[PDB]
């Protein structure tokens, strides 16, 4: 039961529950969705209507945010309202109602909302395209739920027992008194939850390398490249990111996106290349391959690495930092890639 | 009158032994001159509901059951249209009239109580 | 679709006279309301024939 | 089309066809879902399916020979495929599955296994196939309580009653020699299929006649079949129409393809000379329709099947359907028999014609079996150009105009009005 | 400008008009789907009224069916009727209209269909997999129009072009006199076509093998295989789809459908297993590959394949026969595997 | 009156040289004294369009022209309503005053009389 | 939806009088119409009147 909280004169305070129980943990596609979809649904004693017009006049918002490795229950308040919110959330995790209504008339739909955004913009469908052909059912697990796989109401509660446990969560406070966040979190019923194990695995992930996988898609085409990363490896990734994502690449005008997502256990590289037309797209991912093939990097981009990478002041337990005066150079050798869109028309992991 | 203040006063008597002793005969006999249950119709059946509370929970009401629900109706009408009754072996018995909507019902009427006076909530500054 | 449901005029008759959807159990009681048509237009044919004697 | 039949207590018919690459040979009996009970129905299904099965198709496999059986309601077949010269191999595997298996196929094994494929094959089709599961209960309906009315594949509950023992009385009373014909079709020749059936001899269940029972009688009526689950509403109308070797078989077969069939997806579909589709089109009353004449040993029906997700206009579809139909009796115009005509003679041509042996053999035998000849299609065609628009209105005047109906449905049928509703429209008002 | 036929004493007749204008030949994906929806459509003289209310009143329909090789119209007609169906579809390659209306109002509506209809059997998304990756841009090209690639009224007149030409067709009579079939055909403006190139290819197509694509798909799962075939060694595959599918294998119950797809140039054997839940195709498919190692035939099912094969009556230019006179074995090598539907449940190429 | 029959009389005046010279002049005139120009509009776009035709054949106009006939329209409609007419430089000048819906209405019309005669083409034996 | 657009008898004084979309353009002589509507309700009312006091 980790409990951390870093203080400050301010007016508001943020309150979060960062839960091990993303994409990666579940044991039926899109369960983690949906049960993040269910929080802050009813409770046993406190209704989502009562809930949000009672924090209303408090003058806070609620939130339950889904990654590939958390479900974060996040409050946004007045800071001197404290307690209010950590049982808020202490009751989210503790008794929730899971009414077989709330399912069809709020969860089913809000899940069906993201699916259909999510469904429109080829890189998300590419990213989870990445992580299914190099992580095949650990991280590799479909993001959002679908329904290509049923989950029914009881499979979202048995998820729920699995994940919301003592030793698989920390409760992270920002402008907040950590005396008084541990007195009023052990004083809620966060103690009381079971403490079961904690899935966060410490061994590296079983990887592939080589794969590829191609879907037909009206729209935008995109062809993106993945690359498994060790739990020390990724820290000329994480430069390598910046590097192609700024003006000291002669390339970085020639990709979408590029980005290092980070894990305990290692991470995964991604690099996506968007556009109208798939010649466009296909000039530019063949480019990218031959000039990183033929490696190249020396650092120049260390100092704006470093820069960027404090620009992320949340994580109260972000991985390895200094590890970026380590480290220079850069080959690219073996990766994943997938084909997204005008497929008939782009190029095969066979010509790159 | 609302469900919430009909099961407030029923549960008061039915929880009293005097009360109980001396209503809940009268209440089986008035049941069964009702005759609803001759027409194979459960009470709960017999409630209008042409109004939000039973909208949502009729909505509310599993699939299974409320196929059933809908027999029940469509045999009635027929049966009543008929002049006749149905065969005794069809009647609903005593242990087959459940308050199976009821539980909607109370939740939905809850849920609606709440939400007016959360609508009309003072503040005390 | 039939001429009844597409003629502005006799799309009403339709609807309140002929594809009416009727409850399959309503009794006798529910023929009063045809019969109070009845007795207005009985009521009003013979006053406005008896009208053209009267003073 | 071109027949060929002897007898020596085993009655033989052939038809000869110089450019089929295959042949087909094969039993056909005169009894089908007609000839059971409500209680034993699916037996014929049940007897198809073990003839199919994987042990008997094996030894079937090994020898170059392909199976097939065909459950009707007046008729059964039990068919052998082979290469021209294999000929002589599929009279053995016939011979040595209905003159020696009589407990080979019917062990515990097999059986239960057959009956278990059955139940399940069934319940799909009464689970999934709509239309098919409609024109079924069509049956079901206007011949209620009589032969007719059972369904081919029999019902699931009758259908896991059975055991051996009912299996084995209904062939007992139905394999019997009086009641079936020796098929052979494709390219082989009539004066040496007979000598191979004379090579053997026996005659293990001979002499005995079928059973005899009541005649089937249209009744009137409907079986509505609502599940509002579904996102179409699927349904088939008819009056009681003709029986083979009836006058009118030709005039009532004209008379449907004159409505004939229509899928609002194919593009030359919309455009035929229908004038029902002026007025189904406005709206797209339905995705498809089909009109039929069906025509067994004592009844037939005359009618129609739709489909449709326009639920909401669905008394429309109906009354301009019906309403087209009045036109046979009082207005159908000779341009309209004519067109009839052209396409009914296509239509008989794409049956009788195929290039398959085992649609040959089924139509040979079924056919002999009542008339005792398949009638060519050059006499066909003759009684079919011979056709007036009198003709046709005399016979839409005795089976359509003002006539019971029988109608059935399942899916999406609110919009499906009452029987009166549907009934009232088989006739017009006239001065 | 091949003219071939086979006379009979009968009622009715077929004629056909082959064109090697498949999916194999079409330039952009989904133009040969349009170009088979749009035959039939207005020609410059006869509307499509016309022609439907014309051969209504003699006797006859037509069709226009697409294959991965051709564009077959076929018509079908009351014997002495001949000439007109010669001359109607010799119209229809010669002189047809392409309106934009049409293309607006009857053949998009009708390709959308043809797709939508597709759309919901798995093993057809699984056979188009099959041919995609195991070859990559002839055969291998989408058999249906689905709008990914655009395509224009001009591409489906500039297909037409390329396309309809004497040289890249062959007319096909059935229950026909040649003689008189060969007369009409050359009176007809079926001569007065530009004699152009036959497209057919003599050489065998590229392939690739070890290839894996997952699709995503609510429904029935379905594991598929496809394996390319030599023009010699295509006899046994023929056999084996018949034997995989015949009494004489215990693996037949446990696969939905086995085939050979038979070219000029070659073919594609595919073996589908198709089922509501993944567990049982995941089994089946796993059992039928690992059997299918053991290499095992020894023939039983010549005699078989030879019937089930002569069962080509209407088809008046099958592929080589003789060959079936010999190979008793077959082993299993490399082969192209494709998973659709639960995928995250499904076998990956690499534990078969 | 239908296009097809008004196309068949002018084609025929248009293409005799003293029909043409006697009768033209006088079209003009009306043209000019008719006033739509004055108000931004092409004769095509005052066809009534509430039959099966013109709304098969404005249906069938590309989008471009469509937009454009569109706009004419309401900018006539605005015209009107103020009792102005559109400034000189606005009105539709002869060369522009083109008859662009007229081979749409025309195909519409062929296709229609057709299928009128094929629904009731008579047979003879 | 607005109480005059839900309302049984207002919804339709709402389609004929209030949002009855008309053109833009109509000019006074669209204006007939309604002054044939004043014409009547006057004839009728001023009749009626009268009629108390004939014979
Ligand atoms: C002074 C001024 C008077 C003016 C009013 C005149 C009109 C009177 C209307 C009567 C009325 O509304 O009574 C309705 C009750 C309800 O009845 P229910 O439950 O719906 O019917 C079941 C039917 O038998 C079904 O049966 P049915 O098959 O429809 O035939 C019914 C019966 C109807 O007779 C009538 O005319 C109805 C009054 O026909 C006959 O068999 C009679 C043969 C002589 O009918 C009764 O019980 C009547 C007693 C009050
Ligand atoms: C006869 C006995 C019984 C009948 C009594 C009732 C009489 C009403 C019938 C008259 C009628 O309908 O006339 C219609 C014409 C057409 O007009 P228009 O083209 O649409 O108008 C453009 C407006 O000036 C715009 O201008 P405006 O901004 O709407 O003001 C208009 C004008 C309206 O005057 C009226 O009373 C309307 C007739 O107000 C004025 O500035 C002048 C006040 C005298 O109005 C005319 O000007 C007549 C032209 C011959
Ligand atoms: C709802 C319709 C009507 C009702 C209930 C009604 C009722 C009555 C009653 C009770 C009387 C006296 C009956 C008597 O004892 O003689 C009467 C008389 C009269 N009514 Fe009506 N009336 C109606 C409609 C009409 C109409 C529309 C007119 C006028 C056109 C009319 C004209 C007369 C006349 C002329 C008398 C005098 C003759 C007589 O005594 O019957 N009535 N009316
Ligand atoms: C008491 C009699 C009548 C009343 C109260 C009445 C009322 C109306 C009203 C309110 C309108 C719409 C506004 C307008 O155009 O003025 C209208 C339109 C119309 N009325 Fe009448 N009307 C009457 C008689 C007639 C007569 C006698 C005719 C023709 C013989 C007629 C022909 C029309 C037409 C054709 C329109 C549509 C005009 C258009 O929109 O271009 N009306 N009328
Ligand atoms: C709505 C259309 C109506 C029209 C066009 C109309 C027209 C007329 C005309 C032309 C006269 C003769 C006026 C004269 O020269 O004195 C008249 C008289 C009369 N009308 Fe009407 N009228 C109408 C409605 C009514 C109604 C509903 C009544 C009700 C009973 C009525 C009652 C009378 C009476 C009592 C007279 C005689 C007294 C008089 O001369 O004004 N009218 N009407
Ligand atoms: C203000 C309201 C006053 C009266 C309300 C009563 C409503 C009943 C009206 C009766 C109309 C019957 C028409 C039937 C029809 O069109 O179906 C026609 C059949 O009509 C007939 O057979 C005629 C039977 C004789 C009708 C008796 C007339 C009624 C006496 C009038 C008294 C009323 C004041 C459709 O018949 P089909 O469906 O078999 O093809
Ligand atoms: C107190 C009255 C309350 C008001 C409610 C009005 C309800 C009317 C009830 C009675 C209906 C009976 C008459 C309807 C006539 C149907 C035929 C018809 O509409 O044909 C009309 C033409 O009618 C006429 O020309 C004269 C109508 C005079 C009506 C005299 C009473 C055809 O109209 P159509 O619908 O086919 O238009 C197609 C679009 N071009
Ligand atoms: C020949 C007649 C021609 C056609 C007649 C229709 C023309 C309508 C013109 C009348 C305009 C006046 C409408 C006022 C009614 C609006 C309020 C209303 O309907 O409230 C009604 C109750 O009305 C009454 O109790 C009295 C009816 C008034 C009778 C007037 C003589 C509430 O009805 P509500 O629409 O709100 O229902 C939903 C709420 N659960
Ligand atoms: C407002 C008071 C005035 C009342 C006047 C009474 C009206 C009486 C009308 C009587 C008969 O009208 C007549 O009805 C019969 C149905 O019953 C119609 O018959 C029609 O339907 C019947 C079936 O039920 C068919 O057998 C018949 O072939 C068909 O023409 C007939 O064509 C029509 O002409």
């Amino acid at each position: 039961l980790t409990v951390s909280a870093r203080d400050a004169p301010t007016k508001i305070s943020t309150l979060a529950v960062k839960v091990h129980g993303g994409s990666r943990y579940a044991t039926k596609d899109g369960v983690a969705h949906l049960l993040n979809r269910f929080n802050f649904q009813n409770t046993n004693t406190r209704s989502a209507l009562k809930l949000v017009r009672e924090s209303e006049l408090l003058g806070g918002t609620f939130k339950s945010t889904l990654d590939r490795e958390y479900i974060t229950l996040k409050a946004t308040f007045l800071k001197d309202d404290l307690p209010y919110y950590v049982n808020a959330l202490a009751d989210v995790l503790y008794k929730t109602a899971f009414k077989p209504h709330e399912l069809t008339e709020s969860v089913l739909p809000a899940a069906r909302y993201d699916y259909a955004v999510a469904e429109q913009c080829p890189v998300k469908s590419a990213e989870d395209q990445l992580y299914a052909i190099t992580f095949r059912k650990g991280l590799g697990n479909p993001l959002l739920y679908d329904g290509v796989e049923r989950v029914s109401l009881q499979d979202i509660k048995d998820f729920a027992d699995k994940v919301y446990t003592k030793e698989n969560l920390e409760v992270s406070g920002e402008n907040v008194v950590e005396a008084d966040l541990k007195r009023f979190v052990d004083e809620s019923l966060l103690s009381t939850l079971p403490a079961g194990k904690s899935l966060v695995s410490k061994s590296e992930p079983k990887f592939f390398l080589g794969e590829e996988n191609r879907v037909r898609f009206i729209g935008d085409s995109v062809a993106a490249i993945g690359i498994p990363v060790n739990k020390a490896s990724l820290a000329q990734y994480e430069v390598l990111a910046n590097y192609l994502t700024s003006a000291l690449s002669e390339l970085s005008g020639l990709i979408s996106s590029a980005k290092l997502d980070k894990f305990t256990d290692g991470g995964l590289f991604t690099l996506f290349v968007r556009d109208q037309d798939s010649a466009v797209v296909s000039s530019n991912i063949k480019k990218i391959v031959a000039d990183l093939k033929k490696g190249k990097d020396l650092s120049p981009a260390i100092n704006y690495t470093k820069l960027k990478n404090a620009v992320q002041n949340e994580s109260v337990s972000s991985p390895i930092e200094l590890n970026f005066d380590a480290v220079k150079d850069f080959k690219l050798g073996k990766f994943n890639y997938v084909a997204v869109g005008d497929v008939s028309n782009l190029p095969y992991l066979d010509e790159l | 009158q609302s469900f919430t203040s009909i099961a407030r006063i029923g549960d008061y008597i039915l929880k009293s032994p005097v009360l109980s002793k001396l209503c809940v005969p009268v209440a089986n006999q008035f049941i069964n001159l009702a005759g609803y249950k001759k027409l194979g119709l459960k009470f709960d059946d017999l409630i209008a509901e042409e109004n939000p509370i039973m909208q949502t929970a009729l909505r509310r009401l599993p699939e299974d059951e409320s196929y059933a629900r809908a027999y029940r109706i469509i045999r009635a009408h027929q049966t009543e249209l008929t002049h006749h009754l149905l065969p005794r072996n069809e009647w609903i018995k005593a242990q087959e009239d459940v308050p199976y909507l009821l539980p909607y019902i109370l939740e939905a009427e809850a849920a609606a109580k709440e939400k007016d006076e959360l609508d009309n909530i003072e503040v005390s500054k | 679709m039939a001429f009844r449901k597409s003629n502005v005029y006799l799309s009403l008759v339709n609807s309140y006279i002929i594809d009416s959807p009727q409850p399959s159990s309503i009794n006798y009681w529910w023929n009063m309301g045809s019969l109070l048509g009845l007795c207005l237009v009985i009521q009003i044919v013979t006053g406005i024939f008896m009208a053209m004697h009267y003073s | 089309a071109e027949v060929t039949q002897l007898s020596n207590g085993i009655v033989v018919a052939t038809e000869h066809n110089p450019s089929a690459h295959t042949a087909s040979v094969g039993v056909v009996f005169g009894s089908g879902a007609a000839n059971e009970n409500p209680y034993n129905n699916g037996v014929s299904n049940l007897w198809k399916n073990i003839f199919l099965s994987k042990e008997n198709s094996a030894v079937a496999a090994k020898e170059g020979l392909a199976l097939s059986s065909n459950i009707s309601r007046d008729f059964q077949s039990y068919i052998v495929s082979s290469l021209p010269g294999s000929t002589d191999k599929s009279l053995d595997f016939l011979n040595q599955s209905f003159i020696q298996q009589k407990a080979n196929l019917l062990s515990s094994s097999n059986f239960e296994a057959t009956k278990k494929s059955v139940l399940k094959q069934v319940q799909d089709f009464e689970d999934n196939d709509h239309p098919n599961r409609v024109l079924e209960h069509l049956h079901s309906t206007a011949f209620q309580n009589t032969p007719l009315s059972l369904p081919t594949r029999g019902t699931l509950e009758s259908l896991e009653n059975l055991v051996v023992a009912d299996l084995e009385s209904f062939a007992n009373n139905h394999f019997l020699n009086s009641n079936a014909v020796v098929v052979g079709t494709g390219n082989i020749k009539h004066e040496d299929l007979v000598n191979s059936i004379e090579s053997k001899n026996l005659s293990l269940q001979t002499g005995t006649k079928p059973v005899l029972k009541k005649k089937a009688a249209f009744l009137g009526s409907e079986v509505r079949l609502r599940d509002d689950t579904l996102p179409k509403a699927w349904i088939s109308l008819a009056v009681e129409g003709e029986p083979v070797n009836s006058p009118n078989y030709f005039v009532a077969k004209l008379a449907a393809q004159i409505f004939g069939s229509y899928n609002a997806f194919e593009p030359a579909s919309r455009l035929q000379g229908i004038k029902l589709l002026d007025n189904i089109q406005e709206y797209q009353l339905c995705d498809n329709f089909n009109h039929f004449s069906l025509s067994y040993k004592d009844s037939g029906l005359w009618g129609f099947s739709t489909a449709t997700r326009n639920v909401t206009m669905i008394d429309d579809l109906i009354h301009f359907t019906l309403k087209q139909w009045n036109r046979l009796t009082i207005s159908v115009t000779d341009t309209e028999v004519e067109r009839a005509k052209s396409l009914l003679k296509l239509q008989l041509g794409q049956l009788y014609e195929s290039g398959n042996p085992v649609n040959d053999a089924n139509l040979l035998g079924a056919e002999v079996l009542i008339k005792g000849s398949k009638l060519s299609l050059g006499e066909a065609f003759k009684k079919i150009d011979a056709i007036t628009v009198k003709d046709v209105k005399a016979w839409a005047g005795k089976r359509l105009w003002d006539q019971d109906i029988a109608i059935a449905g399942t899916g999406q049928i609110e919009g499906l009005l009452d029987y009166m509703r549907i009934r009232s429209d088989m006739s017009m008002m006239r001065w």
